[PDB]
């Protein structure tokens, strides 16, 4: 205290406001918040115990032999098909699964499940879309970034690292967004030219995507195309 | 033989690892606006002045 | 840099000759002679490595002499106490670093 | 917020824990959610003092370094403390 009070440089913060309230939810807040979210994770730890021990080192001449150990699912969204998986190029633990519909004649909303490694019970991040969430992708600098595609061909991008959880941006019919689904999208690894998101359509057009201040910038690279009607 | 147990349980993965602990939004989109913080204007003139 | 680059072993290394006043019931004059003998006192019969009873030796009969005839002084890395005092009898200051001194007059 | 206020609802829900009682930091009851009454009054005054005590050891050793987590492990239960500056979440597991 001392030693502070003598070298007065970078002055401690966390000015004592706190949340206060007196009653109906004091605190309960954000040093708190991690306290909480570790006691779940070693209360999971203790009953999957056996399973933990099985994970790490169970070791499972030409034969192979493959074994499942967790399920990460949820009984409201048992209709959605999982469709695109992947995992984050920081984080080997951290992984993301976009739940969307197939079968085309049926068709309900997507949420994109953030599911850890660590809590095998519900996910980390959830994020409620107004379609069926098709492709999935992180880029492989900064995994914050989340590439999103799905029905209507609308582009979606979200941060992570942000609380409020809606998207960063969105393609619109102005953004000249394709029609029908987006099937696949990914990430351009080079960040010379900001951030180069890539998609393709069942329409039939491979789009390049740049991310700017307030706008999305389209770039047809490609178009698919014999005696025929329309795009491949 | 007892703690070695411990030891490898706590060894399979970290269980405190915040994933982006610390690191902000970053790169936010941000609206081009313009607040219109007073008018000037003349009062009773003969006619309107440019 | 400053507090952040600052770690407890660079802390103690970076000062040594530092003081820090814990609780105070003596009146404020009598400690001001009391801290000086103290400081001084310790850090002469410090030698090679730090001899706890020589240090309470010179402590015990410099306050002897100074004040009243049964002044009581114990120095320690840590420690738990009650001690039945005289008004206005007793100081507790800890040196820098792992050294707890409680001086007081019974 | 659903966010605390849920995970703290999951973890009770959850299959094979007894009880999480919030402590306050000068040794009160915020939320306790144990069966018998008996048992939360013992645990609000008794456990907020092993993980002082248990804060002081690590102390010692290393007065930069803070406890972040303490785990108990008894022969029939589990003791697992998740203490904070404000407020320590406690909870009791039984061993599977």
């Amino acid at each position: 205290a001392e030693i502070m009070k003598d070298h007065q440089i970078e002055n401690k913060k966390k000015k004592e406001v706190d949340q206060d309230k007196k009653q109906d939810q004091s605190m309960y807040s954000t040093s708190f918040k991690r306290c909480c979210k570790i006691m779940e994770r070693m209360v999971v730890q203790n009953d999957q115990e056996d399973k933990y021990h099985d994970y790490r080192y169970y070791w499972s001449k030409n034969e192979g032999h493959l074994l499942p150990i967790w399920r990460f699912s949820n009984e409201k969204q048992r209709k959605k098909n999982v469709t695109s998986i992947c995992w984050n190029p920081l984080y080997p633990d951290l992984f993301a699964v976009s739940l969307g519909s197939y079968d085309f004649t049926k068709q309900r909303m997507g949420l994109i499940c953030l599911y850890s490694l660590k809590n095998t019970t519900h996910p980390e991040y959830a994020f409620n879309c107004e379609a069926g969430v098709m492709c999935l992708d992180f880029h492989p600098k900064s995994a914050a970034l989340l590439a999103v595609g799905l029905y209507d061909g609308t582009v979606l991008v979200y941060d992570i690292r942000n609380k409020h959880k809606k998207p960063i941006y969105q393609s619109t019919v102005r953004n000249q967004k394709h029609t029908d689904p987006v099937w696949q999208v990914k990430w351009n690894p080079d960040t010379s030219k900001n951030y180069n998101f890539y998609s393709i359509s069942s329409d039939g057009r491979v789009m390049n995507w740049i991310l700017m201040k307030n706008k999305l910038e389209p770039e047809e690279v490609i178009l698919l195309r014999s005696t025929l009607i329309g795009l491949a | 033989e007892g703690v070695e147990k411990c030891i490898y349980q706590n060894n399979q993965i970290d269980l405190l690892e915040e994933y982006f602990e610390g690191e902000t939004s970053e790169h936010v989109v941000e609206n081009l606006s313009s607040k219109t913080l007073m008018l000037f204007k003349d009062e009773k003139e003969i006619c309107k002045r440019s | 840099k400053a507090v952040t680059d600052m770690d407890i072993n660079e802390l103690r290394k970076l000062m040594i000759g530092k003081a820090i006043i814990n609780s105070s019931d003596m009146q404020g004059d009598l400690l001001q002679e009391a801290q000086d003998v103290i400081q001084s006192g310790i850090e002469n019969n410090s030698a090679p490595v730090l001899n706890i009873e020589a240090a309470c030796k010179y402590i015990k009969e410099n306050l002897d002499k100074k004040f009243g005839p049964t002044w009581q002084c114990i120095i320690g890395e840590g420690y738990a106490y009650d001690v039945t005092v005289q008004n206005n009898t007793l100081l507790f200051m800890f040196y820098n670093g792992n050294l707890a001194v409680l001086i007081f007059k019974s | 917020m659903s966010e605390v206020e849920d995970t703290l609802n999951r973890i009770k829900t959850h299959k094979t824990v007894l009880g999480y009682l919030i402590v306050n930091s000068e040794g009160g009851v915020v939320r306790g959610a144990f069966k018998d009454e008996e048992e939360s009054k013992n645990i609000a005054n008794s456990i907020p003092l092993l993980t002082k005590k248990a804060r002081s050891v690590v102390r010692d050793l290393d007065p930069t370094n803070d406890l972040v987590f303490l785990r108990i492990q008894t022969k029939l239960n589990e003791i697992m403390v998740a203490p904070d500056d404000e407020f320590s979440l406690i909870v009791i597991q039984t061993k599977g």
